[PDB]
RNA sequence: UCGUGCCUGGUGUCUUGG
């Protein structure tokens, strides 16, 4: 009546993703984690952007739009910070946010190529990535043309808007072979090999397994430079969790109140 | 002009319950919860999760509109148990599954690294 | 008891009109003491059969061997001993409709009895008193069983 | 010697109903027991299957004769 | 007080074109910029959400609140008295869906059933005894579809695929195709469910449902049928592709065979009339049978290349599942975009010689064959030639001329009639009535 | 001809010089009437059973039968001729980015695409319409399928996440006079 | 008593827009007209007119 | 009231950090034009802060 | 006057936009945007209910 | 040469020239 | 107008990876292994590159001053 | 330049694949 | 589209709730299809095959009407050398329950148009606004803060529901009520 | 609805049925009157729903093929009328413009 | 069409002989016949594509175009010369004329 | 704006890719849309058979 | 220590929406 006992295999491990293997999960279990690693993670990103003076030929929500899509070093910082609607402070507090400046002005003859080393930080770790390979483009300014501007960066999930969404893509499988027929091929033969298959070049699709769960979800966690991408998914873990852990409190309030 | 703000997915305004408890009156032994703010990410895992309970006759999860931020959770038992209980169990050994699998994940982790 | 038709019956076809879905197959059979003609649509994917296979089909009212008419709602968590346990796949659907070789005079001589487990249909035909224990819009199990002889 | 129907028309019902629901609005005594409720609309449907409508139905025949219609005489439909 | 959930407003598409244009409906409050339709409610209306606006009105008082609630609201509309039939069916992927949720093979276990359940309004809260028991609990298609149909409705139909030749044999009352929809007791006991099931037909169950139950709980059917199938149909899923237009090599084969054996054809049809020996056929000119001729050869080769293409698709093909569940096309869909468009007409003729004897320069004067005056020999697959673009352009531009034409004068004739016929009225002598009080019929409809 | 005119710029070579050596011909609607016209060089001018074997004149490209909105469709000869006339219409509402000197227009409307893209599917022939200099719409990973009935009469499923993006983002640009 | 809509406000909404309208043609043929043989797409547009581009209204 | 026409920054709640201006105020509300989103909002008057928008040294 | 201003006027307390299908309403209802439901109003007499 | 089996080619430069030397709106 | 920052369907980032990428077609590469060569690997984010049409260069030729 | 380069080295192909014209989704016209 | 196949936005769902393939592609459109069948629109499928080999082949594919050395099987046999379904389907897994859709969808890279038709432009509502100064009836058009027009053909169908007091409050009492 | 199991013998007096039906013949008015011009109309009026009626409730029909036993037939009679009353033309319908 | 001439002739059946131009049944055949025909025509106009038409609707219109002992045309020339009354005339066509 | 060089037309302000074609009338761009009309000079023969005439002849 | 408030455009034509 009790809880399932799952086991992790780590396959491939960079820099930039994570392959991993669940087993002994339920289907349920292993999609709402997916759904946590787009959505429900944390992470900084700017927010709020304050154009001071702007002469380049885009609009002025065109450049406050690309500096929102500029991702931030988040690893360190991230569980530390206080959602800004959620900090006692009246306008912004390093407790709550970073601050980000932006002062270019093209003098030269060529262009200028605004990018993301112009985005200077206060924080020395909240930086956008550079660390360690061009960098995002944000726009082109002529001879006489200039931008400046201070942003600032909170805390905040890709439930709201998809800039905090920390991943590149999230490769979700389970089941390579057709062994639960939770899909059902017309001409199971012109379908190429899942990566994962466990089969002959011989056979198509593996014998019709009746009584049989699934289990073995297949991850491909791929980093947007926003965290590493093993900390994308301890953060999701934790984050469904405490969704959990949060509705359990407010479910012991409502049954000893009734 | 019209679009909800973005926020409105996950916090609760003033008021707003987050859970709320009714029993149904078509069966014995029947309850609704109703969660706040809340979507397929948390509806889903609580469900299948409820379905391995023995004791449990039905469970089931609804989404009632998309655009309105809500899910309905109804719980049938066996008299001898309460879908209240269940519910409870539901969440209570799900973040013991999430606690271990996280745990799990660690080790292997720094296992991966230089091992 | 409550066991309105049992006998042995032997896979004559598979589905020779040709399969028209893939999960379902028409058995056509032939009982070995009553000789009853038998149409029955099963779940060919669970529980697969091959031609000249035998099988031990028990139509029943209940499952509960002493007979205690259960109601007709699921319910999976039951201590009481049922006849499902002895079967390898059992069924639960409505005889529908019966027909027979009536006249306008005299009485019927076979009858066909046609039940729906949920939209898999069966006809189980041949000697009316051998089908006396069916009456149109009651409840029914199949309890069939393969026979390893 | 009333001829015409003894079943209230929809038309009628509609009417009966938006009439006395309008009453009832504009401060009215009902004429049925209130399980707590307080749309007019409501009550109005109520005091109707109650058979409780304080009305009655002035139906013009084509000559130019009316027949009277009780809201308790006629056969209500829905 | 503002517009608030629950209020009732009288909501209408122009160009109205009979009662059930405008309705009455509750509203619900959303937090974006649209209306937000039912899609059973699209039919009556003749809506596209392509782009499509509608105006809603709001009722201003207590009187005229009461009226639309007792004579204009949605449900009290299903049966339009123009036809005696539904106007509402169930018209998109959830009759697509419900032909697919019905079928014979279609097996869900207790977590799909009880997520099912969950979508009813009117489900008595008992799960029904699983229809296969062992060796695993398994529902069926027609045993859940059996909570949606309320009440004890009775009813029979044919599903759309049903064989003439099937109810004189044997298996009358045990269909193979599981065609012979069979209600009883208000249970789905054979039979797939379609546009002749479900649809706007009468005797249709959406209204058998209208004359046996409410007007009330005839709506909560409509809705259970949409919100359970829709619910089921992110498990099955539904989609169109390539692969769903592709015959099967062999197919091409008999097309091809088919289409040389008909230029074939016409060129002796051609060798006849150019030699005089193509007597005309009485009751017709020499240039009116050889027209005649032609078209017969054409249109049974677009019938028999047609046939090829439906009996080739596999039963898990995307067309045939669109056109089977009557949701949306026809057989001469899957034909045209499979096998061969066909012979394209404007005034019902073949392709006139717009230039001087013939109907492009590509061709040659005097050129009567299948290629030179519009037959389209390709499918939408393959594509189209050049010059059999031009004519499919030629053909379809006929659609839209009379499109066109066809608003501008049925709007003043629908204008004209309602005019000399407004006034007529039921009166309380139970008489049709004018004006004038002129009676018209003595009872109405006799 | 092909030569010369595949080093044209690097030579001052030019359409006209097609017209002066004789090689191509302008011909009018009348004169078409008198034309035994080929459409494609080889295919029409082999040796079979004659068709005619008094070809006058061959079309440049099949294709320029089309007209400007008309010429951006991909595959137009898979489409039913409704369709395509539709699109005929509808391209001419696309919203792109709908001159290059735009920020100094005051066009009383207008709209400027955030990020529209060069098509991935493209005619040849919208080269000349400069199409993709100038592109009215975005490569979208277009799914067709029935999920969860909000697309379901000629309706569309659109990915919040991406709109997020700056997917189909968009400047309307309104502009007032006053003297 | 004068010929109507012969200059219109060029359509700058898209570049593709801008392209079309300045290759547009017009038929003099007035509305209130009931008759197809000027609005049907005559074998001898071919390769002049574009047998695609025209307007959906009553046009 | 005083501050309608007004500079204003959302301070408190959802909202915290969106700037505005002040379009109609009450004894404890005002309506608040944001200067991002399309859309004006109604908050309580508490949650507000008055920023200003001026200049020095006029000479 | 008869055709444009009396068997057919214009009239308060109406709206129109574009509409979007949704399977989640029943039948009889049709959902409305915030600002239409703002805006239109409905004249309710006040009772001591 | 006067048999170019190059022509889905040969054909395009043809076209890019007319449209270099007259532009899309030479007829107004 | 200029390269979206991320690919709109997944969310890789993508701006960075402009210059980097007419830097390759510098080199004699087919656009294949120049959208290989910078990682892209999904359907989705190799359109961003081979469908951006960059304007942004046109609009740098009209100079407010100089 | 590299376009005219990859156009010219491509459609010879329809010069050179000789051996395999059967495969059929493609058609034309053959009058008289 | 690029084909006739014209549709509102009905919802936007976030990256977590579309579906998506053995890799987290999600659609970035979904159209219901429905819209196919119908309307015999090939060329939209065509292109959405092609846009995928384009893609991933990494070079601008070609659509050109007329062209005969392009057809489905050639674009199948490429698109099956990068590791996909020949006929561009896919296998989903659902965005809610992350289970396997039985179907496997047509999906692929398809150009999209915005169309100027925005519904922010179009959505009008009235109450007490503005009145025309000739006859006391609200005034036309969204901009001119106008009401709706309950004409003629609306007329008749209330007369049809016999809504008499309907008929006089929209005709009367919502209009331009004198004494 | 009462389970009638068409394979037992009913009971249902042959002559139930020829005077149920004389008696529900009675009960669906269109034209109210005892007038022998209203009479005449009356019967008129209803003549093919009374054939059909009459065409429908036979006693061999209801002996051989329906097998009606005596309360599933009052019910029957009851329902017939009921419905019948339900479909008169309502008083105040705009009947022109629905034909229109 | 003519008719009488038609119906006269011997060989051909006076009972079975239709006319399609329903004014030449109202000359030949009387009102009464009109409207039979009439519903003949108008339903065979209906149906032809396969949809269906309830016959109160048939019987009805058919009714008030044969209501007056002349057929009533749905125009001006008929409705607004019926003796209905100037407000209900005016709203149709001729409007300033009747008035 | 004639034989006019990209560098010159970007210095003017106006665009390399605007086709030309259109007026410039207070400041709106008007395009004359080609009317068609009957070839002048050409004898044509056509079948007014709704008048006096079998047959006419129009020049 | 203060007390004032609904102004407010008509006419034509082309384009485009279902
Ligand atoms: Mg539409
Ligand atoms: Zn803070
Ligand atoms: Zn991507």
């Amino acid at each position: 009546p009790y809880a399932n006992q799952p086991t992790v295999r780590i396959t491939e491990l960079t820099d930039e993703n994570v392959k991993f293997i669940i087993e002994n999960t339920d289907l349920a279990v292993a999609n709402s984690i997916r759904r946590v690693f787009i959505a429900e993670v944390p992470i900084i990103a700017i927010d709020w952007v304050q154009i001071d003076a702007n002469s380049s030929v885009l609009h002025d929500e065109f450049i406050a739009h690309r500096l929102g899509l500029i991702p931030l070093t988040s690893d360190d910082i991230v569980d530390k910070l206080q959602y800004s609607r959620d900090c006692t402070c009246e306008e912004f507090c390093p407790e709550c946010s970073v601050e980000f400046t932006l002062d270019v002005r093209c003098n030269e003859d060529q262009t200028r190529h605004v990018t993301s080393r112009d985005l200077i930080s206060n924080s020395p770790r909240v930086i956008p990535v550079t660390s360690r390979q061009d960098d995002i483009l944000i726009v082109k300014l002529r001879k006489g043309q200039e931008l400046r501007l201070r942003a600032y960066a909170k805390k905040g999930f890709g439930k709201e808007h998809a800039k905090w969404n920390p991943t590149a893509g999230v490769a979700f499988e389970y089941d390579p072979d057709n062994a639960l027929r939770h899909t059902v091929y017309p001409k199971p033969e012109e379908w190429p090999k899942s990566e994962y298959s466990e089969l002959d070049e011989d056979e198509s699709q593996a014998p019709y397994d009746p009584n049989g769960k699934p289990e073995r979800f297949y991850y491909n966690v791929e980093s947007c430079g926003s965290l590493r991408p093993e900390t994308i998914v301890l953060s999701a873990l934790s984050g469904l969790k405490k969704k959990l852990s949060d509705l359990q409190t407010q479910l012991s309030h409502e049954i000893q109140s009734d | 002009m019209n679009a909800p703000p973005a926020f409105e997915s996950f916090l609760l305004f003033e008021g707003e319950k987050k859970i709320t408890i009714n029993k149904d009156t078509k069966v014995p032994n029947a309850c609704l919860f109703t969660i706040n703010k809340e979507d397929h990410t948390l509806g889903n895992i609580i469900k299948s999760q409820l379905l391995k309970d023995p004791q449990v006759l039905f469970a089931g999860y609804k989404v009632p509109h998309p655009l309105e931020h809500k899910i309905i959770i109804r719980v049938q038992t066996t008299p001898d148990y309460s879908p209240q209980e269940a519910f409870t169990n539901a969440i209570t050994d799900l973040i013991s599954e999430l606690s271990l699998l996280e745990e799990r994940f660690r080790v292997a982790i720094k296992d991966k690294q230089e091992g | 008891a409550g066991i309105l038709f049992e006998d042995i019956f032997d896979v004559k076809d598979i589905d020779p009109e040709g399969k028209k879905f893939d999960r379902v197959s028409r058995l056509h059979c032939e009982s070995e003491s009553f000789k009853m003609d038998l149409i029955l649509d099963v779940n060919i994917q669970i529980y697969p059969v091959d031609l000249g296979d035998k099988f031990r089909l028990v139509i029943a009212s209940t499952l509960y061997e002493d007979g205690t008419l259960d109601d007709g709602e699921y319910n999976p968590t039951d201590d009481r001993p049922s006849r499902a346990d002895q079967f390898e796949y059992v069924m639960y659907g409505k005889v529908y409709r019966i027909e027979g070789d009536e006249t306008s005079t005299e009485a019927a001589t076979r009858l066909s009895a046609y039940v729906s487990y949920g939209g898999l249909l069966m006809r189980l035909q041949g000697d009316a008193n051998n089908l006396h224990g069916f009456e149109v819009d009651s409840r029914v199990y199949l309890l069939m069983k393969k026979l390893a002889f | 010697k009333r001829i015409t129907t003894p079943y209230m028309t929809k038309y009628e019902r509609a009417r009966v109903l938006g009439t006395r629901a309008l009453q009832i609005a504009m401060c009215a005594p009902v004429m049925v027991e209130l399980e707590g409720e307080t749309d007019p609309l409501l009550i109005a449907m109520k005091e109707l299957k109650a058979r409780k409508i304080p009305i009655i139905i002035r139906r013009y025949l084509p000559d130019g004769s009316y027949e009277d219609w009780g809201v308790d005489e006629l056969i209500i439909s829905d | 007080r503002h517009m608030c959930d629950g209020d009732i407003v009288i909501f209408n598409r122009q160009p109205t074109l009979h009662k059930m244009s405008m309705m009455g409906h509750r509203v619900r409050i959303l937090p974006w910029s649209t209306f937000r339709l039912n899609l059973s409610v699209t039919t009556p209306y003749n809506a596209d959400f392509d782009g499509d606006e509608m105006n809603l009105h709001l009722p201003q008082s207590l009187e005229t609140r009461a009226e639309i609630q007792e004579l204009a609201m949605v449900p009290r509309m299903i049966v339009t008295p123009q036809s005696n039939r539904p106007v509402m069916g169930i018209v998109q992927d959830t009759l697509t869906a419900v032909r697919k949720f019905t079928k014979r093979d279609v097996f869900l276990e207790r977590g799909e059933v009880m997520n099912l359940l969950m979508f009813l309004s009117t489900w008595d809260g008992k799960v029904p005894q699983p229809a296969i028991l062992k060796p695993r609990p398994l529902w069926t298609g027609k045993q859940i579809f059996s909570l949606i149909i309320p009440g004890h409705i009775n009813c029979i139909r044919t599903h759309s695929t049903h064989p003439d030749d099937e109810d004189s044999g044997p298996y009358k009352h045990i269909s193979p195709g599981d065609t012979k929809v069979v209600v009883e007791n208000g249970e789905l006991i054979m039979g797939i469910l379609c546009k002749k099931s479900l649809g706007t037909s009468a005797g249709s169950l959406v209204h058998i449902s209208y004359l046996e139950m409410g007007h009330d709980i005839t709506r909560l059917f409509y809705s259970n049928i949409q919100t359970v199938i829709n619910n089921w149909l992110l498990i099955e899923g539904h989609t169109i592709g390539i692969g769903d237009s592709i015959a099967d090599s062999k197919t091409y084969q008999d097309i091809q065979n088919t289409i040389k054996k008909a230029k074939q054809d016409v060129i002796e049809v051609i060798e006849k009339a150019h030699n005089n020996e193509l007597e005309p056929t009485p009751g017709n000119t020499l240039r009116q049978t050889f027209e005649n001729q032609v078209n017969r050869i054409l249109n049974d080769a677009r019938d028999k290349t047609g046939s090829s293409a439906q009996k080739s698709l596999s039963e898990y093909n995307n067309f045939k599942s669109m056109v089977v569940s009557g949701a949306k096309g026809s057989k001469i869909n899957i034909s045209q975009v499979i096998a061969v468009v066909g012979q394209q007409n404007v005034e019902g003729k073949r392709i006139p010689f717009g230039f001087k004897h013939r109907t492009l320069p590509h061709f040659i004067k005097d050129d009567y064959g299948p290629e030179s005056r519009g037959f389209v020999e390709n499918s939408y697959l393959a594509g189209l030639t050049p010059t059999e673009f031009f004519f499919h352009a030629m053909g379809g531009r006929e659609g839209l001329i009379d499109t066109a034409v066809k608003t501008a004068e049925t709007g003043y004739i629908q204008r004209r009639l309602i005019k000399s016929m407004e006034s007529v009225m039921v009166k309380y002598d139970a008489t049709v009535r004018n004006s004038i009080n002129q009676v018209v019929q003595l009872r109405y409809g006799e | 001809h092909i030569d010369q005119l595949k080093e044209r710029e690097y030579n001052n070579y030019s359409w006209q010089d097609l017209v002066a050596s004789g090689v191509v011909e302008y011909i009018d609607t009348l004169e078409e009437e008198t034309v035994m016209l080929a459409m494609t060089p080889d295919d029409l001018q082999e040796k079979e059973v004659a068709y005619c074997s008094t070809y006058t004149h061959c079309e440049i490209h099949p294709s320029m039968i089309l007209g400007v909105c008309a010429s951006i469709i991909p595959f137009p000869d898979h489409n039913q001729s409704p369709r395509n006339t539709y699109q005929s219409a509808m391209g001419k509402q696309a919203m792109g980015v709908y001159i290059t000197n735009f920020h100094v227009r005051m066009d009383t409307l207008a709209h400027v695409l955030y990020y529209p893209q060069k098509p991935l599917v493209t005619t040849r022939s919208m080269e000349y319409l400069r199409f993709r200099e100038l592109p009215a719409g975005i490569n979208s990973i277009v799914a067709i399928a029935s999920y969860t009935g909000y697309n379901q009469e000629d309706s569309v499923i659109m990915n919040r996440s991406a709109v997020d993006r700056g997917f189909f983002r968009s400047v309307f640009y309104r502009s007032y006079k006053e003297q | 008593q004068a010929r109507a809509g012969v200059s219109q406000v060029l359509n700058r909404l898209t570049f593709a827009s801008t392209l079309s309208h300045l290759r547009r043609l017009n038929s003099p043929i007035g509305r209130d007209g009931k008759l197809a043989k000027p609005r049907q797409l005559h074998n001898t547009l071919w390769g002049m007119v574009c047998p695609a581009e025209t307007p959906e209204g009553h046009a | 009231n005083e501050l309608i026409g007004q500079t204003v920054r959302i301070s408190q709640g959802p909202y915290k950090g969106y700037i505005g201006v002040v379009k109609d105020a009450t004894e404890s509300t005002a309506r608040v034009e944001l200067h991002s989103t399309c859309q004006t909002i109604s908050v309580d008057r508490q949650r507000l802060t008055t920023v200003g928008s001026r200049r020095p040294g006029g000479m | 006057r008869v055709r444009g201003n009396l068997m057919g006027k214009r009239v308060d307390f109406s709206a129109r936009t574009v509409i979007t299908p949704d399977p989640n309403l029943s039948i009889d209802q049709v959902g409305v945007p915030r600002s239409i439901a703002a805006n239109m109003t409905f004249a309710e007499i006040v009772t001591p209910f | 040469e006067i048999t170019p089996d190059l022509w889905q080619e040969a054909c395009w430069i043809v076209i890019s020239s007319y449209f270099d030397e007259k532009g899309l709106v030479r007829q107004q | 107008m200029i390269i979206p920052v991320r690919c709109f369907t997944c969310g890789k980032i993508v701006g960075n990876k402009w210059e980097a990428y007419l830097g390759l077609l510098q080199a004699e590469y087919t656009e294949g292994d120049a959208l290989d060569a910078l990682g892209l690997k999904r359907y989705c984010c190799r359109r961003m590159l081979l469908a951006h049409v960059d304007l942004i260069e046109k609009l740098l030729n009209y100079a407010p001053l100089e | 330049e590299w376009n005219i380069v990859e156009s010219e080295k491509a459609l010879v192909a329809e010069s050179h694949n000789m051996k395999n014209q059967q495969m059929d989704p493609f058609t034309r016209r053959q009058c008289k | 589209s690029r084909h006739g196949q014209k549709g509102t936005c009905g919802i936007q769902y976030r990256q977590e709730d579309m579906p998506f393939t053995c890799e987290g592609i999600t659609p970035d459109i979904i159209i219901n299809p429905h819209a196919i069948p119908s309307r015999m629109t090939i060329g939209h499928l065509i292109e959405c095959l092609q846009g995928k080999v384009s893609a991933n082949k990494g070079e601008i594919g070609d659509a050109t009407p007329f062209n005969d050395a392009v057809n489905v099987q050639k674009i199948s046999n490429l698109l099956s050398d990068y590791g996909y379904h020949l006929r561009g389907n896919e296998v989903l897994y659902n965005g809610f329950t992350g289970r396997k859709i039985t179907s496997q969808i047509f999906i692929g890279p398809t150009y999209y148009q915005r169309l100027k038709h925005m519904v922010d432009d179009k959505i009008h509502s009235r109450a007490r606004g503005p009145i025309q100064i000739l006859n006391r009836q609200p005034m036309e058009g969204r901009s001119r803060d106008g009401g709706l027009r309950f004409g003629e053909m609306e007329r008749d169908c209330q007369i049809a529901h016999g809504a008499a007091q309907f008929l006089r409050e929209r005709l009367f009492e919502a209009s331009d009520p004198y004494q | 609805i009462f389970h009638i199991n068409p394979r037992l013998p009913s009971d249902l007096h042959p002559i139930k049925v020829v005077e149920g039906v004389k008696e529900l013949s009675k009960k669906l008015v269109i034209v109210n009157g005892d007038d022998p011009l209203s009479r005449q109309a009356q019967e008129n009026a209803t003549l093919l729903f009374n054939i059909h009626l009459r065409s429908t409730l036979c006693s061999r029909r209801m002996a051989e093929e329906f097998r009606l036993s005596g309360e599933a037939f009052d019910w029957l009679l009851g329902e017939i009328e009921s419905k019948f009353n339900q479909a008169i033309a309502h008083p105040g319908e705009m009947v022109g413009a629905l034909a229109a | 069409v003519s008719l009488m001439r038609v119906l006269s002739e011997k060989d051909v059946d006076p009972v079975r002989t239709t006319s399609n131009d329903i004014v030449e049944i109202f000359t030949v055949l009387g009102i009464e016949a009109v409207r039979k025909a009439l519903e003949r025509e108008l339903y065979h106009v209906i149906s032809f594509d396969g949809s269906y038409v309830n016959y109160r609707h048939l019987a009805l219109l058919c009714d008030t175009m044969t209501c007056r002992g002349h057929l009533m045309a749905i125009t001006r020339h008929g409705v607004n010369r019926q003796d209905t009354g100037p407000l209900m005339k005016c709203s149709f066509e001729e409007t300033v004329d009747v008035l | 704006l004639n034989g006019l060089t990209d560098r010159d037309l970007c210095e003017l302000n106006e665009c390399p890719l605007d086709p030309g074609g259109y007026f410039i009338i207070n400041g709106s761009e008007k395009v004359l849309i080609a009317q068609e009309k009957m070839a002048t000079n050409t004898v044509y023969v056509f079948a007014k058979k709704d008048s006096k005439y079998a047959y006419t002849g129009e020049c």
